[PDB]
């Protein structure tokens, strides 16, 4: 039972990311994480020379 | 402005603070890409079917 972005009941079977990808219920919640991902990773050399 | 005097004004504990958090920063966004993209094309779902990943 290794961790998991998504939920690993269903035998492992929740990453289909098939009848559109954009309808992917957790596919989705990746996309959100980006934009916290690439301004944390863009600030953080400017927050650390201040 | 002027960023590149203020990195060599710095103390080196702190340069290699931004040393390793720049190299670290860069890699860990571009993993988050490469897990996204592996991931849309469906490369992450195991056992998918014989199509070929795009990145293995
Ligand atoms: C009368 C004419 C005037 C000029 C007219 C030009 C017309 C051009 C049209 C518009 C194009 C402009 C595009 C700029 C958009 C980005 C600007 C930016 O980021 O830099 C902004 C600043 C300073 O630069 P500036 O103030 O723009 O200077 C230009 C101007 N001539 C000036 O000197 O005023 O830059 C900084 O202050 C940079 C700090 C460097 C610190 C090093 C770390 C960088 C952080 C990002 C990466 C971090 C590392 C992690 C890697 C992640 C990988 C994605
Ligand atoms: C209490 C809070 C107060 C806040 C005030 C400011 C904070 C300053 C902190 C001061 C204490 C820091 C203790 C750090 C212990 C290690 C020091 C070390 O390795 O440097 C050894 C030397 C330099 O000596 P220095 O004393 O750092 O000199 C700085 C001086 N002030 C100057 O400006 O000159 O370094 C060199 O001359 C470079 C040799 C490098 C050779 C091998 C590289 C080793 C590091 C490589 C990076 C490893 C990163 C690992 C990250 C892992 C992340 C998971
Ligand atoms: C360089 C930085 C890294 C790359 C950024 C992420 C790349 C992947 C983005 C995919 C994405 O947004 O979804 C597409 C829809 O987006 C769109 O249609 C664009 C608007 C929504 C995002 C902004 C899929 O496209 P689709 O819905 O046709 O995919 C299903 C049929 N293959
Ligand atoms: C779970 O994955 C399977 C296959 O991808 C699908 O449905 C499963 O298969 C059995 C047999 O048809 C169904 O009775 C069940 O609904 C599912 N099995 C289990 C253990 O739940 C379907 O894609 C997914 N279903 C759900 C509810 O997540």
């Amino acid at each position: 039972m290794p961790l998991a972005f998504c939920g690993t009941e269903n035998h492992s079977a929740a990453y289909r990311v098939d009848q559109g990808v954009l309808n992917n219920g957790c596919f989705v919640d990746a996309l959100n994480v980006v934009p916290h991902v690439f301004l944390l990773f863009i600030t953080f050399p400017i927050l650390f020379i201040g | 402005q002027d960023v590149f005097t203020t990195l060599v004004d710095l103390k080196w504990p702190h340069t290699l603070l931004i040393f390793t958090m720049s190299f670290l920063c860069s890699w860990l966004l571009f993993a988050m890409v490469w897990w996204l993209i592996a991931f849309a094309h469906g490369d992450l779902a195991p056992g998918e079917g014989t199509n070929v990943p795009c990145v293995t």
